[PDB]
């Protein structure tokens, strides 16, 4: 049956072939033959967004 | 795809990091390996734009949804809808990453119609939000949106775009 | 002198007078005489945004 | 303002929470107390829109800045600039919250011209981005932006808007 925990797979694509790197750029996995490239997937709770909720309410009529 | 199934079954926030030989196998095991990555990026890197625009279009085409007793009346209900929209979007985006909809159907769609029906979440507004997201994701995969662009090598991604519309269609079918 | 740590004061305004609350809605401070209202300030490091950076590069010509 | 001073000097991520009598006193000692909260919200709730649009405007008005070796050529420099815009933007927003520019000048502006000069950050482009943010923040405080709106009791916020432009003027003067 469907889950009820508001969790969804959060996919993050990383293309760092231009050379700019940070602490998260290494050690997470091997890069053999795919330098600067990575797919990250995790299950995370999608929270409520008061700011966006209020913004749509006030702004939905402007395309 | 055992690495993804691991972190999706556990649902504890653990990340799977796919690079190197793993990533190389992945792009060979799905179709259009490199383009598929750019298509997935088209979606998730615009997640907030996609969600905000769809729910806004759903409401502007039917302002009753935000009238008292409406489907998105009050920040609480509007916030829950934006959350559902992103949940649906990210399950669609994982389907395009993995090349099948099994997680989308099982973990997101199985029993979603009854859930919405018992709560009275209007099916017409829901289908419309899905439709706007679908249209939006179609322009971004093709890099044809009017404002925000994506820089990728030139070529055709129409097959991946169709696969993406199919996952949106399963959402649409599922919520009737 | 200015710091060099890329840290800036992050102000968050909270207006929850419509009643919708979450775990952070209580215990952070007293609300006597200002129900639903709070100003949060902290010093956070402003990180790099690869996605926005790439987006600006590809999209700056579209207002 | 001892609570703010503590967390700003410590700069360790410890948040200060102002509610109730503390918040009542805070709004009491600055001008237009409640409207000031709405003006600060107008800024910070749009921090990415303001920053994105200004740095985008700086480049589109002078694309030499994104030509090879330009000030924002390559993602690292473009990211550094967007971050600077948000840094400056948020110091402006703390000034409008607190009613003075001392933290802005002491912790953000003091010596920023010499830093930019030694790094080759073009002063004209910087002033232009600051200029666009100033205009953009001005529309949001007045709730006159074209697309994103804020719902607040009707009234006049020109004084807070002018005070906000004043803090931006201090940035411009410091960046020469
Ligand atoms: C984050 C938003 C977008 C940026 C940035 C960008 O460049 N494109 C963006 C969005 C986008 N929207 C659509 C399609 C639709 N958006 C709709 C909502 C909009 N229309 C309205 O009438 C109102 C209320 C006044 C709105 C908020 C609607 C209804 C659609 C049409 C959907 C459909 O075809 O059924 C697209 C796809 C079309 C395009 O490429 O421009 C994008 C990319
Ligand atoms: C996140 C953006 C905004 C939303 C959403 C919204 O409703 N308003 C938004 C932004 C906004 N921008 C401005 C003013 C300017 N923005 C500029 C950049 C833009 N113009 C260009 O030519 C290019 C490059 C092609 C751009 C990316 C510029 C140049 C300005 C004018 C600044 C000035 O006066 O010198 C405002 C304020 C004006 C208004 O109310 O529309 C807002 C609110
Ligand atoms: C209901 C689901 C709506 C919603 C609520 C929501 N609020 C937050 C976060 C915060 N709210 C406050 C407000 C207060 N805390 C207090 O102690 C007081 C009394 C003095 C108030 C008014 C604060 C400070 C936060 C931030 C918490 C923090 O800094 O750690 C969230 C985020 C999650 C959380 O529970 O912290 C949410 C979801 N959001 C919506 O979209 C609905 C409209
Ligand atoms: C449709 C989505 C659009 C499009 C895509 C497109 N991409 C390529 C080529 C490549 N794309 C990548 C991207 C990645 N591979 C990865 O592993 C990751 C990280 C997870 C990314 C971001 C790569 C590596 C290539 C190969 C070339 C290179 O080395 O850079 C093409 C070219 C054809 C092909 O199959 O290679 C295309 C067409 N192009 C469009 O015009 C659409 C808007
Ligand atoms: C340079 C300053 C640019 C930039 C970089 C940047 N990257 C991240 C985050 C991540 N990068 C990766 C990429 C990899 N990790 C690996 O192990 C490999 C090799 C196989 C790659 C390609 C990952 C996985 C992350 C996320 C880390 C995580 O999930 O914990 C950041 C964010 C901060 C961080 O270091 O994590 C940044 C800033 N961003 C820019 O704007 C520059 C263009
Ligand atoms: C200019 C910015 C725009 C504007 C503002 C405006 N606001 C009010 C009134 C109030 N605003 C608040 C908001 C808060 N107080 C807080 O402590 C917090 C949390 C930190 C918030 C969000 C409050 C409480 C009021 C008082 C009224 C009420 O109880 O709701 C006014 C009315 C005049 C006044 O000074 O009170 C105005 C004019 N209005 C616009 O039209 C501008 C776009
Ligand atoms: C937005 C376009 C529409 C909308 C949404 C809306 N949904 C709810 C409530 C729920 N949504 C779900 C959905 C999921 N939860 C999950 O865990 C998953 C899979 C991971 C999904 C798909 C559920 C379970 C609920 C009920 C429980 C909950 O609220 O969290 C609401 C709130 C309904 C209410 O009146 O209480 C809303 C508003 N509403 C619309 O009008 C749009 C068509
Ligand atoms: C963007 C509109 C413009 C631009 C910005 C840009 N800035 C840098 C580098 C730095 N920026 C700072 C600024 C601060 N650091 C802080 O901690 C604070 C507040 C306390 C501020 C205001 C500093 C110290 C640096 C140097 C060290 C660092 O990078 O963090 C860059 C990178 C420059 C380079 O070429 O290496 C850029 C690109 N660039 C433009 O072209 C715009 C005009």
């Amino acid at each position: 049956a469907m889950a009820k925990d508001s969790k969804a797979p959060v996919v993050e694509i990383f293309d760092e072939r231009d050379g700019c790197t940070s602490a998260g750029s290494t050690g997470k996995a091997s890069d053999a033959g795919e330098k600067g490239l990575l797919v990250k997937v995790s299950m995370q709770k999608v929270g409520y967004n008061a700011i966006m909720a209020k913004s749509v309410a006030a702004s939905y009529m402007n395309a | 795809l055992d690495a993804f199934s691991k972190v999706i079954t556990s649902a504890d926030g653990k990340a799977a990091y796919v690079g190197g030989a793993d990533l190389q196998a992945l792009k060979k095991f799905v179709s259009d390996g490199n383009k598929r990555m750019d298509a997935v990026n088209a979606i998730v890197s615009n997640a907030s734009c996609i969600v905000s625009d769809a729910v806004s279009g759903m409401v502007c085409e039917n302002p009753s949804l935000i009238a008292p007793n409406g489907g998105v009346y009050s920040n609480r209900k509007m916030a829950a809808c934006l959350r559902d929209a992103e949940i649906i979007l990210r399950y669609v985006s994982y389907s395009l990453l993995s090349g099948d909809s099994s997680v989308l159907e099982d973990r997101c769609l199985n029993g979603l119609k009854e859930t919405y029906s018992s709560l009275g979440v209007p099916a017409a507004g829901n289908a419309r939000a899905v439709a706007i997201m679908k249209a939006t994701v179609n322009s971004f995969i093709n890099n044809t949106a009017q404002q925000k662009k994506l820089s990728v090598p030139s070529g055709d991604c129409s097959a991946l775009a169709s696969e993406a519309g199919g996952y949106f269609d399963k959402v649409t079918s599922a919520i009737a």
